């Protein structure tokens, strides 16, 4: 249906009627199917800035009567459900919970013949983990019809059985807390049908159907339609005895008022019996026009199945009327969604899902749109209410109200509804809703928390980071596409803000990810989609760091091509504690040179002196890497400050050990002689001159490299973290915790996992968990190798070797004597 | 063509695109075998070895005194190996490593070389350089070979008229993308190319 905005916002402060929700089910079980059914009967439609599809938005209407069934306060007839997407692969675990955490309700789909799979199973647990109310649907019954031709009672059985193994799922990890939350298809929360052919049903519809012919109120009907019902055909009578007087078997009310209709039509229609199928048709007014009239076989069955039991109608039914509104839910989720003090302000505000009270936004995603290379920022109002030019603080992942680290006090340009794939600008929204927002994508990465009180903590933070940990070599195969590539690759890289495109020294097209699997699924976009052209790509390969571990030997001594200028410079290592406190915007390239100096002076034990005279950060002009002005009375020395840093972020972007960047390098440059004539000193001649007087120095620092590690978070049940520990003990892999869920049989193992180590790692972890276990792996921090780099032998010297040979270079890393002064 | 046979030559910071040894040694036959001599090296920039190679040399206006004024190359290698990169970065600052070239002339022009002890490119040179070549400087279709400094080592600066007259082509001794401004390793001189790379014996005395 197509609404104005003032309609949005008419049944978006209505939060009583909002239904937050997704869809867990499995690809192959038609979870598109369904999802589609749904929008084709419900989507919303508006009244040329597109987004990324992150969130449907569906308008179902009940009746009077419908909306007293509902146990949960409501207001009116009318109702909004957001239909949250959801990843199609549990791999993606990451943002598999990212999507649950802003959802109240899920629609879980499994299978009729397979019941329910090992993933849709994984998916629940964390589901629950969340205090996520399920309502199930049995998809794909066609099967068991037309392929297997299974009776009625043998259908029924089989249903339940499925019913049984998701609520020995479903209690066993439902939180207490939430109450009898299991599935009942006497209750109206479970529905059966086919994705495929449009159509599904629950107890209720065919309950509200034979509600009159029984004389009988709905609701002691679909409890006579399931479990051991039987109604005597010769006698008209009812019964919960499954034989009459004379011991002969009677058949289920599930099976004779419900099932039978179905396995007629089906009989009648694909035997091609002509004269069956009118007299059966209208016998439950199924009525054709034109067209439809003269199909046959599937054709003919598929249009009088779905308009006789429209799928999306039975699926909105439970969702409406079983799934917990906004209000409903957060009394109960908030105080997981806090981090923080349970009777906080702001906890209390999220509880009731105060509209008034100070901010809290949670934005679970980034999502790409069409207005530049800008990204929307995609979330839910959990207190207060958003404005457009509303000014809110953007806490990231770093932030604590202490400290004003991570913390940014901006304006909302605009705030927009979210419609699959358009925006809608409006004035504000309340408490409840899901909504995007515009110009926070340079403050927030990809998740984080806005408010408006300066002593709210942030929400349950999902880990993440933009680390380009793993990378790879792109290559067109034919030389004329190149162009294709190059606007390809500047195409990937704005789809996603975790994506790095860059050129190495070389010239080479560098695609790197966060991860092995993130990694391949940006080469399998960027061959189909943001480039199309047959590629070549180079196996996947980890990133390292080059480090010292020593101030250098002596000083480093380089000269310039034309003979008349010199620099002298040492190498030394930097602090962990102060290469994070860089990483982590603590010490800021852009910041004051004085106000910066006093930090490092008094936080981390820096001169002011030598703080004071910091010419640059590198690589890209903000690294961990510093260069420090020690020279005394050097003439004309600001007149080659450019040349100097511009070597800098060229020998710190790929160091002298096998062209990785370097970490924690402190470079001391301690005298210069420089020609007196600018002629002779211009950027030709002094960036050479630095750059192999840096490359002298760290050589003669003692060189070593550094290897990334994940930390690893596990949810896995009892019997199979077992095979958790297996897997970890191959591959360097170091516990840091296991924490095991209060009531649940649910563990928690968490572990540091060397990157180079972690490549086919959810593939071995799957076997050895029979696929129980769920993987979230961040990157958590780089290692320094003991070993000597410059031993080919070495673990660390091994590593150097492969990737020198890899890169053609001479084999032996390059001593400091060749890029000192040849002298 | 004289760059012997097989792919496309280009150049690039990788090295010398389709230029292995063998087919130097092809080359640098084929080229004598037509009556060329090798008198030296010439490294640049990239986009300047992609001009002389596939161009040729031509004249153009460069800063020093107009009578000194011709294309300079060096017997050693390791001499032309230091002006084998850019001599100015791009916009980011990036300094890229050049390519060494081999200069070839017809062995007709040999009787038009000389040799000296003094320094080239200084006025007290001028007068004994005027005097072997048998004219008033610029050098034309005459070649001077000295000290390009004193104590230095040698240059040879062949007259524009000559050097329009050269064939070059790329040298099997390749530029390090990793050390821009470091000096030639002479253990990177391929022994072959060592082989094919005496000079002819140069003039002392005018004609
Ligand atoms: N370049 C060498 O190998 C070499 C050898 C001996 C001495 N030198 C010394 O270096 C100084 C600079 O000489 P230079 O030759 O490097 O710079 P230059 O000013 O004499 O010539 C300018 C540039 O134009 C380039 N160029 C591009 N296309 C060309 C073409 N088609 N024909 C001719 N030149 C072309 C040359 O490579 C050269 O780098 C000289 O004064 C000399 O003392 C250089």
């Amino acid at each position: 249906v197509a609404f104005t905005v003032d309609q949005m916002r008419s049944l978006m402060d209505k939060v009583t009627n909002v239904r937050n929700m997704s869809v867990i089910a499995h690809v192959d079980h038609g979870k598109s199917t369904l999802t589609d059914s749904l929008v084709q009967r419900a989507g919303i439609i508006s009244a040329g800035i597109t987004i990324k599809s992150t969130a449907i938005s569906l308008y179902s209407e009940m009746s009077d009567e419908d909306v007293k069934e509902i146990k949960q306060k409501t207001d009116g007839n009318s109702f909004l459900i957001n239909l949250i997407d959801s990843p199609g692969h549990v791999d993606f675990s990451s943002e598999v919970t990212a999507a649950l955490r802003v959802t109240d309700g899920a629609l879980v789909v499994v299978d009729t013949i397979e019941g329910v799979c090992v993933q849709t199973e994984t998916v629940l647990r964390q589901a629950l983990g969340e205090r996520i109310k399920p309502v199930v649907v049995i998809n794909k019954v066609d099967r068991a019809l037309l392929e297997l031709q299974v009776s009625k009672e043998d259908l029924y059985q089989t249903f339940a059985r499925t019913v049984e193994s998701v609520n020995v799922i479903v209690s066993t990890y439902a939180d207490e807390v939430l109450g009898d939350v299991q599935v009942y298809p006497a209750r109206g929360t479970v529905a059966f049908g086919s994705g495929l052919h449009g159509w599904a049903f629950t107890i209720r519809q065919f309950a509200t159907r034979y509600a009159k012919k029984f004389g009988v109120d709905k609701a002691k009907m679909m409890d006579r339609l399931w479990g051991d019902s039987f109604f005597n055909p010769k006698t008209k009578k009812w019964t919960n005895k499954d034989t009459d007087a004379e011991g002969k078997p009677l058949e289920r009310a599930f099976n004779m008022f419900i099932l039978d209709p179905i396995f007629r039509l089906f009989t009648a229609i694909m035997n091609f019996k002509k004269d069956e199928i009118p007299v059966l048709l209208e016998k439950l007014e199924i009525v054709l026009k034109g067209d439809e009239k003269d199909l046959e076989g599937k054709a003919l069955l598929k249009v009088v199945m779905r308009k006789f039991l429209p799928a999306a109608d039975a699926l909105l039914e439970m969702i409406v009327l079983h799934l917990p509104s906004p209000v409903t839910a957060q009394a109960y989720r908030a105080e997981q969604l806090y981090e923080g003090p349970a009777d906080d302000a702001n906890c209390i505000a999220i509880k009731n899902c105060d509209p008034k009270a100070d901010l809290m936004l949670y934005v679970s995603k980034m999502v790409p749109t069409s207005d530049k290379g800008r990204f929307y920022a995609f979330g839910r109002v959990f207190a207060g209410t958003v404005k457009s030019g509303q000014k809110v603080r953007i806490q990231g992942p770093n932030y604590v109200p202490g400290k004003k680290d991570d913390l940014f006090i901006k304006a909302i340009q605009r705030v927009v509804l979210m419609m699959g794939r358009f925006v809608e600008p409006i004035d504000d929204c309340p408490a409840g809703n899901i909504i995007g927002l515009v110009g926070i994508d340079q403050f927030l990465l990809k998740t984080g928390t806005l408010t408006t009180s300066e002593t709210a903590h942030n929400m349950k933070v999902m880990k993440f980071s933009v680390s380009p940990v793993v990378q790879v070599a792109v290559e067109v195969k034919n030389a004329n596409d190149l162009p294709k590539l190059v606007e390809g690759l500047k195409r990937l890289s704005k789809s996603d803000p975790c994506v790095l495109t860059y050129m190495s020294e070389s010239g080479e097209h560098i695609v790197a990810g966060t991860g092995e699997l993130h990694l391949e699924i940006c080469l399998q976009d960027l061959e189909h989609d943001h480039a199309g052209v047959p590629l070549k790509i180079s196996p996947p390969v980890v990133a390292y760091r080059e480090t010292v571990e020593s101030e250098s030997s002596q000083t480093a001594l380089s000269k310039s091509p034309n003979k008349h200028n010199r620099i002298y410079l040492k190498a030394e290592p930097i602090d962990e504690e102060v290469s994070l406190a860089i990483e982590n915007g603590i010490i800021n390239p852009r910041d004051d040179f004085k106000a910066r100096a006093r930090i490092m002076a008094d936080d981390y034990g820096w001169d002011v002196t030598d703080a004071r005279k910091i010419w640059c950060f590198g690589p890209d002009g903000n690294g961990p890497n510093l260069v420090i002005d020690q020279t005394k009375a050097v003439q004309y020395l600001h007149e080659i400050k450019d040349s100097v840093v511009a070597a800098f972020q060229w020998a710190t972007k790929e160091g002298p050990i096998f062209g990785e960047e370097m970490r924690s390098v402190r470079v001391n440059i301690l005298d210069v002689t420089l020609h007196a004539d600018a002629i002779h000193r211009g950027g030709g001649q002094i960036i050479p001159t630095m750059r192999r007087a840096t490359y002298a120095g760290f050589l003669l620092a003692d060189p070593k490299i550094q290897e990334p590690v994940f930390l690893v978070e596990i949810q896995c049940p009892e019997q199979a973290v077992g095979g958790i520990y297996s897997v970890l003990n191959k591959k360097r892999g170091q516990v840091v915790s296991e924490e095991q869920r209060p009531g649940t049989p649910l563990f928690t193992v968490k572990a540091y996992l060397p990157v180079n180590e972690s490549f086919g790692f959810t593939g071995e972890l799957r076997q050895a968990t029979g696929g129980q276990a769920f993987p979230q792996m961040v990157f958590d921090h780089w290692s320094t190798l003991g070993s000597d780099p410059l031993d080919p032998t070495s673990k660390a010297g091994e590593i150097v070797l492969a990737a020198r040979k890899r890169h053609g270079m001479k084999e032996e890393v390059p001593g400091w004597q060749e890029y000192y002064d040849k002298l | 063509a004289f760059l012997g046979d097989g792919g496309d030559v280009s150049f690039s910071t990788r090295g010398t695109q389709n230029w292995t040894v063998e087919r130097l040694l092809q080359a640098h036959r084929q080229l004598e075998e037509r009556g060329y001599v090798f008198v030296g090296y010439h490294g640049t920039f990239l986009e300047a070895a992609q001009s002389i190679v596939f161009g040729g040399v031509r004249a153009r206006s460069q800063d020093l005194d107009a009578i000194w004024r011709g294309f300079y190359i060096a017997g050693d290698p390791a001499l032309a190996y230091g002006y084998a990169q850019d001599q100015e970065p791009d916009a980011r600052g990036r300094i890229r490593n050049g390519a060494l070239l081999r200069v070839y002339v017809p062995r007709s022009s040999l009787p038009g070389f000389y040799r000296t002890s003094l320094t080239l490119a200084a006025p007290e040179a001028a007068g004994e350089v005027e005097r072997l070549i048998g004219h008033p400087l610029p050098l034309r279709l005459d070649a001077i070979t000295g000290p390009a400094e004193e104590g230095g080592r040698l240059e040879t600066i062949l007259g524009w008229p000559l050097a329009e007259r050269t064939v070059v082509i790329p040298s099997a001794i390749p530029t390090d993308p990793r050390n821009v401004g470091g000096d030639l390793d002479p253990s990177s001189i391929p022994d072959k190319e060592q082989a094919i790379s005496a000079l002819p014996d140069y003039a002392s005395q005018p004609g």
